[PDB]
């Protein structure tokens, strides 16, 4: 199992809902979703999205890192049992059965117009400082995802483009002690992406789930979607750090139907079992 | 018979006992009550008063086969026993005519009790006035024949007034929030010195109403045999009590969830709106449950505690509750509101206060919450909201939603109903239920709240709707309860308001606060062994009406040029003239700290603005100046940035006579002010990196002024840069502020 | 293809450039310039290096009437064509800091301004706090390509930009002695992929 880290040049922009907030990940619909619209950028998108629904680049969702220390959401555990805290180490999570990142900002801008009065807008951002970032999890790694990456790095993951946000240098690295936590096999499992089950084993699914739906989609952008933007299909997905004891296995919902061309949103599961 | 009985029944219990120190004739108490009734109510009936004038076995035993079963004198009797809050039996009580009953003793508060670790055991009291300004003070006081003679008179007119029907029950309880609230309950052991005799009485109501429908429950009679035989703990074993909770989640992202350009009238009405609905869904249960507002523990920002009967009726009833609360949220509010109730199934073996039992039980009902509120939703809302979703091209600006947008303007029905009622939202108006109205609250009854010309005329003629209010004005004849916010203003605009500080910079200051370490005062509330049931809801109660009239009293009497927005131990937001909101902040703590009795504390953030400046950046800012203050929990308050952050002793002491010394010589010369200020200042300013220069030029400046500042002042200047020159810097500067122009 | 803009900033006066809302003291600057947020040295964001080109390339093409060009290089969001932005911008941050250490002088400097009342002579006095002179902003720009045969045409029309943003200022109070840039050694390299006539692009930035 592989680790693409992403070390940022800049500050980055993830918001959930509007343009004056932002926070320090993004999920992994976002990383999908980025990755077909560059294969839109080079003509590879039906079997790029044949691969990602064949479960051959099922991935992870991007978490902080700090140096040498990879970190997850804070698994809902419905135990007998702080409260400030977000994240723990993924090598560090048996022991509870020194956190910075960056800082988040407001840099704020304006429209100029010539006669009329100008125009402002503050967009919020967050900064990675040194030694950190973010990370991702895929599997079964493919050439065609790295042909992708390097294609991504060049024009801009986050929110705002082209001006002149998000913007990072990826590295593989790949996997030495991690990938064995993945598969020590648990009687108790923690998803990591933001998934939705099929509603075939959708009631299967809360035996003693812990999760947290978390609504997910927004506008559509291309030359060729529908003449002017339209929403998306929201669609209505675990958040990441839910805990579970049978495990599902999601997919990637259509959720364009009026423009032309269709618009996909990831969601399917990526497990960690543990006790 | 109806449940009117014991409520009009056990908190008219022992309520006579107002005049048995006010006069000198020492007759039973209960029976007192029960001869005054007659003479201070109506007419009443001797079979209602039987379960009001025999509370114990000697009182009962004389009249045990006379006065026959279906009149309850059994359950008003147990409920006073574990409603005082551990045992009290078989023993002749203050009012039976034995002893030399203490008659002198004001109430004890529970400020001491809740964290028993930090003050130990003290003995607190409280003046009372013939609102009212009622403080927790340690400084002992005696209570008066003059107040008694005043709440009497009141008892024979406005007891009189009221008639003993369920429609009335929450005007009398409003009638005795207002009066009986800050009294003692009796002067006996500590068990009721520590409480007041208004949530005593209305929770012996609760209990004695609870165990009614309990003995409707499991069909169980002749209450002799089933309480008699010992002190009743081996039928006290079984589930007839729910410590019932409900809890708002992401009420704080909801009211936060704006970018508008009304952003501080729609801020405010959402602030508002929650609380109300919170309220509202919970007098909706109460009714449903058929109770009154007696068992209604606390309402505060975003939980309600309870208590209820416990039949698998009220369960069956329950459930179905709950499924139409979520229906209507889940079709209204996605996952941006879940509300999440829970009850701790308990005893009362449980309730006795003997074997623990109390804040691992807060503890169990915490999880009971939170296993609730991680396993929200089940399969088919879960598949409705999935496919419930449609494509197209417009948005509400700060709810950015599709669904529910109005026609031809892009603003969501929620949130134009959250700008209808922002405007309107003034200190005197009256919130009415309507089946027609503008806001939206479960189960499908509207929100008008309109002003006080129009909602009068049928908040009579047209019944069955439940008006809430501001004002204490409902005498009993309006059927308005009172539930306060916090709603002063100046004018609510800042070009009026700002203009007419001609004195200083034209700037404009907001400010956010809380209260320090409130999340451990809930953590672990009152301990076991000093513990009644009604007594930590008092301190909340207190806490929340004096946030609200208070502040909105004090803002009255001195008058502030301060707008408010919150009002809350954790959300408090004013904007006004910042030489207005400066000096509100010492007297905030002063009132806050002698509230308290020096226990709980403040973080404040005050900033400073440009007038024309958009107040969602204002609030955001501020907030997180206030969180750069928050951690520092510890007492404090920062100046305008996160480089000045000072205690509060630091700046009243410090800066307060540091701007004092400052205005007091500087007003006196015609000749140094303020080129020398500036000077000093940015001499003063630049130590912090160059540190024996700038020491030195200060020296040899401050000399050079000696003759003008004063032989003495330039000492002052000299010695302070040396000590404490941060809290120089910011004075000089703060004066600076405030003699512009 | 997608190809990447290189060069600097080599300033030749001001940049002040945009504005924090950090608490304004009485002290020293009054409305202070951009800066990042955790290393706090003094950069400029590229959309106002994208709206100062946006605009000079707004203002002379189709000069006398928005156009195709001013939405096919910088994207558009209107009711009936949306383009993708064929440029891509990204912050710019302060290079050769070593170097303008070497001369022991600070990054930002603290310019003190005034205007007079022309009724009552009374001055005004500011602080606006603006990056030295001498500044060199060393920038990469990518290019988002679609089409080989509006390559040569997209070049020649930026580098057309990139020449008419010397003559003007970049952010802040431009009209009084602000925010005048020049560009140093400017150049394109292929991000990804292998593009063939590079020599055109890479001239006429050399130009």
């Amino acid at each position: 199992m592989k680790i693409i880290k992403l070390y940022f040049e800049s500050p980055v922009h993830f918001g959930e809902k509007r343009l004056s907030e932002s926070k320090i990940t993004f999920s992994a619909d976002t990383l999908f979703s980025a990755l077909m619209i560059e294969a839109v950028g080079l003509g590879k998108e039906d079997e790029f999205y044949q691969l990602a629904s064949n479960n051959l680049v099922k991935f992870s969702d991007a978490f902080p890192f700090i140096d040498q220390y990879y970190y997850i959401p804070k698994p809902m555990f419905n135990l007998k049992l702080f409260k400030k805290l977000l994240y723990v180490p993924i090598d560090s999570l048996e022991d509870y059965l020194s956190f910075n990142l960056g800082k988040l900002a407001l840099s704020e801008k304006v429209q100029q117009h010539d006669f009329k009065d100008s125009e402002p807008y503050n967009v919020g951002t967050f900064t990675f400082k040194e030694n950190t970032g973010l990370y991702v999890l895929i599997e079964q790694t493919h050439p065609l995802l790295e042909e992708l990456l390097e294609n991504l790095q060049y024009s801009g993951i986050g929110g705002k483009r082209n001006s002149g946000y998000g913007k990072f240098k990826f590295e593989i690295l790949e996997d030495s002690d991690i990938e064995d936590l993945f598969s020590a096999k648990g009687n108790r499992k923690i998803l990591l992406s933001g998934a939705l089950p099929k509603d075939a084993e959708l009631e299967q699914a809360l035996k003693n789930a812990s999760y947290l739906l978390e609504r997910r989609g927004g506008f559509v952008q291309s030359d060729t979607y529908a003449t002017n933007l339209v929403k998306k299909q929201d669609l209505y997905v675990f958040k990441s750090g839910s805990t579970f004891e049978n495990s599902f296995d999601g997919d990637i919902y259509q959720v364009g139907k009026k423009g032309n061309h269709p618009v996909y949103k990831y969601a399917k599961s990526f497990f960690l079992e543990v006790s | 018979m109806d449940k009117i009985n014991l409520v009009c029944g056990s908190l008219l219990h022992n309520i006579g006992k107002i005049i048995y120190r006010g006069t000198s004739e020492r007759a039973k108490h209960s029976k007192l009550g029960g001869d005054f009734i007659k003479s201070f109510e109506q007419f009443r009936n001797t079979e209602l008063t039987d379960c009001i004038r025999y509370h114990h076995a000697q009182e009962i035993t004389s009249v045990k086969s006379n006065k026959e079963k279906n009149s309850l004198f059994y359950i008003t009797y147990i409920a006073d026993n574990i409603s005082s809050g551990m045992d009290r039996r078989k023993d002749l009580e203050e009012g039976a005519e034995g002893f030399n009953w203490d008659k002198k003793v004001a109430l004890g508060s529970v400020f001491n009790v809740l964290n028993e670790k930090e003050k130990g055991r003290q003995n607190y009291s409280y003046p009372f006035v013939a609102e009212p300004l009622n403080f927790p003070t340690a400084t002992q006081n005696q209570y008066t024949t003059s107040y008694y003679d005043g709440l009497i008179t009141d008892m024979k007119t406005i007891l009189q007034r009221l008639k003993p029907d369920k429609e009335h029950i929450n005007s009398l309880l409003q009638m005795m929030e207002s009066l009986w609230s800050y009294v003692p309950s009796s002067t006996d052991k500590n068990q009721l010195v520590d409480i007041s005799l208004y949530d005593h009485s209305r929770t012996t109501a609760a209990i004695a109403s609870a165990i009614y429908d309990y003995f409707q429950a499991e069909n169980i009679t002749d209450y002799q045999k089933e309480l008699f035989d010992y002190n009743a703990t081996e039928f006290y074993d079984k589930n007839a009590f729910l410590m019932m909770n409900f809890d708002m989640s992401g009420v704080q992202n909801f009211i936060y969830n704006i970018s508008g350009s009304k952003a501080l009238k729609s801020l405010r009405a959402r602030s508002f709106y929650l609380d109300m609905l919170l309220e509202y869904i919970s007098d909706n249960l109460l009714e449903k449950l058929e109770l009154s507002r007696a068992n209604i523990l606390y309402v505060g920002g975003g939980h309600a505690y309870l208590l209820l009967a416990n039949t698998n009726k009220t369960k069956a009833i329950l459930s179905d509750f709950e499924h139409d609360l979520k229906t209507w949220f889940l079709d209204k509010f996605k996952i941006d509101l879940y509300v999440a109730m829970a009850y701790t199934e308990v005893s009362a073996n449980d309730l006795m206060n003997h074997n623990g039992h109390y804040r691992d039980i807060y503890r169990r009902l915490s999880q009971k919450t939170s296993a609730k509120k991680a396993n929200r939703y089940t399969a088919e809302e879960i598949l409705n909201l999935n496919h419930q979703g449609t494509e197209n091209a417009r948005e509400c600006r700060e709810c950015k939603r599709s669904d529910l947008l109005i026609e031809e303007d892009d603003i969501c029905e929620i949130c134009d109903s959250l700008q209808k009622v922002s405007r309107d939202l003034t200190r005197e108006n009256i919130f009415v239920i309507a089946n027609e109205g503008v806001l939206d609250m479960p189960f499908g009854k509207k929100m008008s709240a309109l002003s006080y010309s129009q909602a009068d005329k049928l908040k009579k003629s047209n019944a069955e709707v439940q008006i809430y209010a501001k004002n204490i004005s409902e005498i009993g004849q309006n059927l308005m309860t009172r539930i306060d916010m916090g709603d002063y203003t100046y004018r609510s605009d800042f070009h009026e308001m700002l203009e007419e500080v001609e004195v200083g910079i034209n700037r404009l200051g907001v400010l956010r606060a809380d209260v320090d370490n409130l999340g451990q005062a809930f953590i672990n509330g009152i301990p076991d062994d000093y513990l009644s049931i009604s007594r930590t809801a008092t301190f909340s109660r207190a806490m929340s009406r004096f946030f609200k009239n208070y502040l909105n009293q004090l803002l009255a009497e001195k008058s502030y040029k301060i707008n408010v927005i919150y009002a809350g131990g954790d959300d408090l937001f004013m904007i006004g003239a910042w030489q207005d909101i400066l000096d509100f902040s010492i007297v905030l703590k002063q009132k806050f700290a002698d509230f308290t009795q020096n226990k709980l504390s403040i973080s404040a953030g005050i900033g400073m603005f440009r007038e024309k400046y958009p107040v969602a950046r204002m609030a955001s800012l501020t907030g997180d100046l206030e969180d750069a203050a928050k951690d520092y929990t510890k007492n404090a308050v920062t100046l305008f940035d996160a480089t000045n952050v000072f205690s509060w002793d630091t700046l009243e002491n410090d800066i307060f006579v540091k701007l004092d010394a400052i205005t007091k010589n500087f007003e006196k010369l015609d000749e140094t002010g303020k080129a020398f200020i500036y000077r000093l200042i940015d001499l003063l300013r630049g130590v912090n990196e160059n540190q024996q220069i700038n020491i030195a030029r200060l020296a040899y400046t401050l000399s050079r002024m000696e003759e003008k500042i004063g032989k003495t002042f330039a000492q002052e200047l000299y010695n302070w840069a040396n000590a404490d020159r941060k809290t120089l810097i910011m004075a000089l500067e703060i004066y600076i502020l405030k003699t512009r122009e | 293809m997608k190809l990447v803009i290189e060069g600097t900033i080599v300033l030749k006066t001001g940049m002040h450039i945009g504005g924090s809302s950090d608490f304004s003291a009485i002290g020293a600057v009054a409305s202070p310039v951009v800066r990042d947020t955790l290393t706090r040295l003094p950069l400029i964001p590229g959309s106002s290096l994208k709206g100062k080109m946006r605009y000079l390339l707004a203002k002379e093409l189709n000069n006398g009437i928005d156009q195709d060009e001013i939405l096919r290089l910088f994207g558009s969001s209107e009711k009936d064509k949306i383009r993708r932005a064929r440029l891509k911008f990204n912050d710019i941050k302060l290079s050769n800091l070593a170097e303008l250490e070497t001369f022991n002088v600070s990054s930002t400097e603290v310019k003190f301004e005034n205007t007079i009342n022309r009724k009552t002579a009374v001055a005004n006095p500011r602080q606006i706090e603006r990056v030295i002179a001498g500044s060199k902003f060393d920038f990469e720009i990518f290019y988002n390509l679609d089409d080989i045969k509006e390559v040569e045409k997209d070049f020649e029309n930026i580098k057309q930009g990139f020449d008419l943003l010397e003559f003007d200022y970049l952010g802040g109070h431009g009209t009084r002695g602000s925010g005048r840039i020049a560009f140093e050694n400017l150049s394109v390299i292929t991000a990804v992929g292998n593009f063939e006539k590079i020599n055109t692009l890479n001239e006429i930035l050399g130009a």
